[PDB]
């Protein structure tokens, strides 16, 4: 039993804040991988330093 | 694409384990040809069955138990849900091709595909039950109206910061 | 019971009977429902059925108001079947049934007129006006589509074409028509206007588009009501 | 309608002495004995209630009175004139007699006085759009083929209530007239948008004029309702109409830029006569319609 | 324009009949009555009669007077016996459904132009 | 749906005030969207004759677009209709 | 007992509809290159109301989990529609001037 | 009345006529809707009794 869609299963608080908090890294972790894209057009250090602080925020957010 | 374990359930209904006990057989249950059935969307799976005690106000009852194990097929959902919201998502792309000139042309791609979004929306939920939870179809469509809206809400910006603001 | 051996048996019936509707002219029809009565297994050198009261017997249905038909006529028959297992006794009751058009005019055939009506108003708009002349086209096509879907789902899936179908294929082929006049129209400027200009009732002049325009304006309302004549004389 | 329907007769066969004035029986003695027949002339299909056991009672007194209650759950025929909906009002009749005893034979009578006899309770109320004003009570004849019966009806007059139309229709189409009758105030020039106006409204007009009916019966005649979404469908059309005519009229397609002059009668399209006419014409003409119909139709019923 | 014309005598000595047609409106499921005046303002009710031809009259003239309808031909009729010199009066035919009547003449919204019926002995 | 529908209908104050046909698609489609909302969500009820809590949530988002469409027509109106008039006043 | 299904019904409710609005958005390339917001109406609402109808034929049916032929029919159909929209976009990328031929 | 009839010949011959509605299963294959065809089967017989 058990399912992030419905958070009344999940078994206390902390739980949801927990996966609430991982789910958001994944959601920082993909936006990075979709940035890549940017790479046909803008700059390469820029992007690259967007994804340093989204990997940094994801990290903290796993964290 | 969810699972289901649905049970039948018999026991006497006087007489407790005192006086009757039921029992099943070397094989009790038993199926024909399952492709005259009338299961449309789900798959029957396996069956087994269970023996258990119930204890009720009125004494205790060998209660037994035949559990079917059903699975649903995606295939009408695919075609009926899943498909049509992707396409308003591509058909909503198709607006960033438009030139940025054409103010009505991309708002009424946007406001189009904003409802026909909302629409689906509606027609997902119309096979269910009202439960208060979200489904996997309304995650789906709950990502692909944020696709859509991020969409008109980015051409937004792009017609003030270019016209409206200069 | 009765001195003289006569009995009287009655009973209060409710019963639903099978009445095969033809809706080819439908709503503008008229349907025969009839109730059959036999006995079951005696045939008729046992038991003879016959009308008490005679043509008088059934009483009534003159009282009957029903919400959408009219009763126009009632009839009883009396009669013998050779059924296979032999020969039996048979009555009927039927009822000629005529359809009320008052409410299929409120409901389906003032809105699609009223649509067509609107779909004509393109023509009083400039031919530059792209924008405005599509947005009435179109808007009037899809809602003549969802009339027909919200109108056809509450019947069943006879495989025939029926009289309301006939209306409302017409207003569709009318606001078809009426936004391929502005197709026309936009094709004979914009596409074939500088090839003009660098080369270079009776039917109008195709190269002028204000002259389609003032024709249409003539030629489409006269056409829906010929067409509307038609229809009408036709099914009633 | 849910009822306690309760008879009494007196038959001297069942006249005795004992300890207790009244026997309180079974209800499978009320079917060992002779009972009356009574059944609901306008009634269509009901049902006695039989649950735990029949929700009947047999009460026989010395004399030999018996009193035979039972609780029915009848469901009539309630004939309707829909000509004022939704703002009509009903009398939904419950007739009852004898089917097989003709007047020589049974005759029915009220306990009480007529008024008094048949009782609501007042706790007892499921009408959801209905509001149950009083009742009725009378007896009369009916002359059939098989001979002469005694009917006893009690006419229920119920009002209806406006209050789920209000939102439903009427909300809605005067919004959307309104709605069309904002088009006048944008600029002429603006031909998209004004046309955009009206076949839009003119659209939901029709929606909510095909949606109207979804729930009566389909009758010949045309309500109150069906006449006020008429007229708001004119309005709306006549809105689309003028515009078309305003638009006939214009001369220059561009507009009226930011930076210019416009000199009094590159010139400018001035704003139109037909449109600051029609800015306070066709509001006030929607005004008077809807308050001569308002006025018309709440106050057309009787009264006690 | 819904009418109810009447027809009927006037002078009877006595059995009579009054007739009432309606023209312009199906009267098949209103209720339809009559009603008497006699000199003094009080209406009275007479007879009455459903769609499902159940009779309701009024006790004054209780066995005495017989109302039917015609449905077919969409009528009213009233036959009078027993005609006593204080039923001198002018007889009213009257349609609609009973709200809050079907003895009160609040309720019929039809009314015909009346009749008036004289007994001399 | 509601709530979503009423921010659509608020992007039409950062499109232009020239762009006449976008923001009146913009307003009146958001209008009716939430017309048809709301009688598409009571008519599976039973036909009472109060005002619900949805019922009061939906005609205020209604407003609220209803008012986003005046707006646009009120500045319609001040420029185009207003700015002849003002500028010879001047 | 043999039976064989009758097409009229469907022809005139699912089919035939179908078959013009396609028509109705194959009308779409004869207007000239500079009408943006006529096009991108011609080619959103055939696209909406193709949708519609892939939506609303099924309920006629069960909720059998195989495609139809219906089903393909409807598919290729909004096959069409949505590429006209594609050529349209194809063909307003390489516009270059956003005024129409004044005459 | 009880749509049924028995009738008896001197031979012992029984003759047992029955009126009935039923409501079958017509497995489909709704695969070339709505260009398709079915054969809907009718099936009967004896419940008790074996052959
Ligand atoms: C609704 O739809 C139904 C059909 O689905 C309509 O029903 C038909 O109504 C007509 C009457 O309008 C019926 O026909 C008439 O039946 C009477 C009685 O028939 C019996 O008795 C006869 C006298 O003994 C007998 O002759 C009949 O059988 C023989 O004759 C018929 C032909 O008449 C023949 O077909 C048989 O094989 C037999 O040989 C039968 O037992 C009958 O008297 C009528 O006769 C006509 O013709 C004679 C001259 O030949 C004339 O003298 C009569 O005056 C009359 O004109 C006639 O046949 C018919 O049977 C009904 N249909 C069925 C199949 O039962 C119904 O009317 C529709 N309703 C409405 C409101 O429209
Ligand atoms: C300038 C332009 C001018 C143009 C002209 C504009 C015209 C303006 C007139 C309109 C018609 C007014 C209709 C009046 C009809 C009278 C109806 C009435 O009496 O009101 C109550 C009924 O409604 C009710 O409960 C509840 C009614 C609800 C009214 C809510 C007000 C909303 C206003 C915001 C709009 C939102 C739109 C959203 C629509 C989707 C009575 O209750 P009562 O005790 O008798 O109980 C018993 C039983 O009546 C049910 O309650
Ligand atoms: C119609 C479509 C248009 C709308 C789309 C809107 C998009 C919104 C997006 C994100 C926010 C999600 C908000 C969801 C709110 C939905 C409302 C809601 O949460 O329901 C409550 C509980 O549900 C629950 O447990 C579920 C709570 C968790 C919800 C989170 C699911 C993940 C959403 C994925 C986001 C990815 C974004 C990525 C984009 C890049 C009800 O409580 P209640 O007491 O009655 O239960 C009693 C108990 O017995 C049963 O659970
Ligand atoms: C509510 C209307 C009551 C009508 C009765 C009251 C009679 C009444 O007052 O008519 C006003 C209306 C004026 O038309 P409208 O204001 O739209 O057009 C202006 C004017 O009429 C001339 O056409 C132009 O001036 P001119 O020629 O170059 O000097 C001017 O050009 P410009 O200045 O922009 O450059 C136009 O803008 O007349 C009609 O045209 C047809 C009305 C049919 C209306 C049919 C009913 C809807
Ligand atoms: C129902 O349950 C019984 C008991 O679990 C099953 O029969 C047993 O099956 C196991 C495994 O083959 C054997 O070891 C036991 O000896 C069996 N018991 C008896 C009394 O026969 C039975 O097969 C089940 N029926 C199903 C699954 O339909
Ligand atoms: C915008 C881009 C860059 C990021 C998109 C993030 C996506 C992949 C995220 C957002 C919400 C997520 C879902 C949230 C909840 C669940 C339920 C869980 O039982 C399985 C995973 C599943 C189904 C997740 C899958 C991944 C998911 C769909
Ligand atoms: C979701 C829906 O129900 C669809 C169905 C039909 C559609 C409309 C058809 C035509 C036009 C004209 C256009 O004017 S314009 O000059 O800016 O192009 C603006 C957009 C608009 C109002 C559409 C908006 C969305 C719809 C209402
Ligand atoms: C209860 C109705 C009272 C009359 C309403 C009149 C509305 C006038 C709107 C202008
Ligand atoms: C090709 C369509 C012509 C429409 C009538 C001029
Ligand atoms: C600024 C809100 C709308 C004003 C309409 C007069
Ligand atoms: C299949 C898309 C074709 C686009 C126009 C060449
Ligand atoms: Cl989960
Ligand atoms: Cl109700």
């Amino acid at each position: 039993r058990g399912s992030f869609t419905d958070f009344s299963t999940i078994p206390s608080s902390a739980f949801k804040a927990a996966a609430f908090f991982v789910l958001l890294s994944m959601v920082l972790i993909l936006g990075c991988i979709t940035c890549f894209s940017l790479f046909f057009f803008c700059n390469t250090a820029t992007v690259y330093k967007i994804c340093a602080w989204m990997q940094l925020l994801a990290a903290l957010c796993l964290v | 694409m969810d699972e289901h374990s649905c049970p039948l359930e018999f026991s006497s209904y006087g007489y407790p384990r005192e006086e009757i006990v039921y029992q099943w057989k070397r094989s009790s249950v038993e199926v024909g040809d399952t492709r005259s059935w009338r299961l449309y969307q789900f798959s029957f799976v396996g069956l087994r069955n269970t023996t258990e005690v119930v204890k009720t106000t009125s004494g205790d009852y060998v209660v037994m138990s035949v559990y079917f194990d059903l699975s649903r097929r995606m295939g009408y959902f695919t075609i009926q849900t899943y498909i049509p919201c992707t396409l308003i998502v591509v058909l909503s792309w198709v607006s960033f091709w438009i030139n940025k000139d054409a103010v009505p042309a991309r708002t009424s791609l946007g406001i189009t595909t904003v409802l026909t979004m909302t629409t689906l929306s509606t027609i997902a939920r119309k096979s269910l039950p009202k439960v208060s939870y979200v489904t996997a179809m309304d995650l789906f469509v709950s990502v692909c109206f944020i696709f859509v809206f991020s969409a008109l809400v980015e051409y937004g910006t792009l017609h003030y910061f270019v016209s409206n603001r200069k | 019971l009765h001195p003289d051996g006569t009995v009287l048996y009655g009973l209060r019936i409710t019963t639903t009977a099978a009445c095969m509707m033809d809706l080819r002219r439908y709503p503008l029809d008229e349907q025969n429902c009839t109730l059959e009565i036999e006995s079951y297994g005696y045939t008729t050198d046992d038991i003879e059925f016959y009308w008490r009261g005679g043509d008088k017997a059934v009483t009534g249905v003159e009282r009957i108001e029903l919400p959408q038909f009219s009763i126009v006529e009632h009839r009883l028959v009396s009669r013998n079947v050779v059924f296979a297992t032999g020969a039996y006794p048979r009555l009927s009751l039927s009822f000629r049934l005529k359809r009320n058009i008052g409410y299929f005019i409120l409901q389906t055939y003032m809105p699609s007129i009223l649509i067509t009506i609107l779909s004509w108003v393109s023509f009083w708009i400039n031919y530059d006006a792209s924008a405005a002349r599509v947005a009435l086209g179109i808007t009037t096509v899809l809602t003549m589509t969802t009339i027909n879907t919200h109108l056809r789902e509450t019947l069943p899936k006879i495989p025939y074409v029926k009289a309301i179908d006939m209306y409302l294929m017409g207003c569709f082929v009318f606001v078809f028509l009426a936004l391929l006049e502005y197709a026309f129209v936009n094709y004979i400027f914009f596409g074939r206007g500088p090839q003009r200009q660098k080369k270079l009732i009776k039917i109008p002049d195709l190269t002028d588009v204000n002259a389609i325009d003032r024709w249409s304006r003539i030629v489409f309302p006269f056409t829906f009501s010929l067409f509307n004549l038609v229809y009408w004389l036709y099914y009633v | 309608i849910d009822v306690f329907f309760r008879q009494s007769w007196k038959d001297e066969r069942l006249k005795f002495k004992g300890p207790m004035t009244v026997l309180r029986l079974n209800n499978l003695m009320a079917s060992k004995i002779w009972t009356p027949d009574t059944f609901f002339h306008n009634g269509k299909k009901s049902v006695a209630h039989n649950m735990t056991m029949p929700n009947k009672l047999l009460r026989i007194t010395e004399d030999g009175t018996l009193l035979y209650t039972m609780r029915l759950t009848v469901r009539a025929e309630c004939p309707m004139h829909l000509e004022d909906f939704p703002m009509d009002a009903h009398a939904c009749p419950l007739k009852f007699g004898s089917y097989a005893y003709t007047r020589a034979e049974v005759v029915y009578e009220w306990t009480r006085e007529p008024a008094r006899s048949v009782v609501v309770a007042e706790d007892g109320s499921r009408l959801n759009q209905y509001d149950l004003l009083g009742q009725t009570v009378d007896s009369g004849i009916v002359q059939s083929s098989t001979g002469e019966y005694v009917v006893m009806t009690t006419h229920f007059h119920l009002k209806r209530k406006i209050g789920y139309f209000v939102i439903q229709t009427y909300l809605p189409c005067i919004m959307t007239v309104i709605l069309s009758q904002v088009s006048f105030w944008l600029n002429r020039e603006s031909v998209p948008a004004r046309t955009v106006f009206g076949v839009t409204t003119v659209l939901t007009m029709t929606t909510l004029s095909i949606s109207a009916r979804n729930s009566l019966p389909k009758v010949a005649y045309a309500t109150a309702m069906d006449w006020f979404i008429a007229v708001c469908y004119a309005f709306v059309f006549s809105a689309l109409i003028e515009f078309a005519t305003v638009n006939y009229f214009t001369k220059r397609g561009y507009a009226w830029d930011g930076k210019s002059v416009v000199p009094e009668k590159k010139t400018f399209n001035s704003v139109s006569k037909i449109d600051r006419l029609s800015r306070i014409a066709f509001p006030l003409l929607f005004g008077i319609f809807n308050l001569v119909y308002w006025a018309t139709y709440l106050n057309r019923e009787p009264q006690l | 324009q819904v009418q109810l014309q009447e027809s009927g005598g006037g002078l009877v000595q006595g059995s009579l009949r009054v007739s009432c047609a309606a023209s312009g409106r199906t009267f098949t499921t209103y209720i339809m009555a009559w009603f008497r005046q006699a000199p003094g303002k009080e209406r009275e009710f007479l007879a009455a009669m459903d769609q499902g031809r159940i009779q309701y009259y009024g006790d004054s003239v209780r066995g005495r007077f017989t109302i039917s309808r015609d449905y077919a031909k969409n009528s009213v009729d009233l036959q009078l016996d027993g005609l006593r010199p204080e039923d001198t009066a002018v007889y009213y035919c009257a349609a609609g459904a009973g709200f809050w009547g079907l003895r009160t003449a609040s309720s019929y919204h039809y009314w015909g132009q009346g009749t008036q019926v004289t007994v001399s002995s």
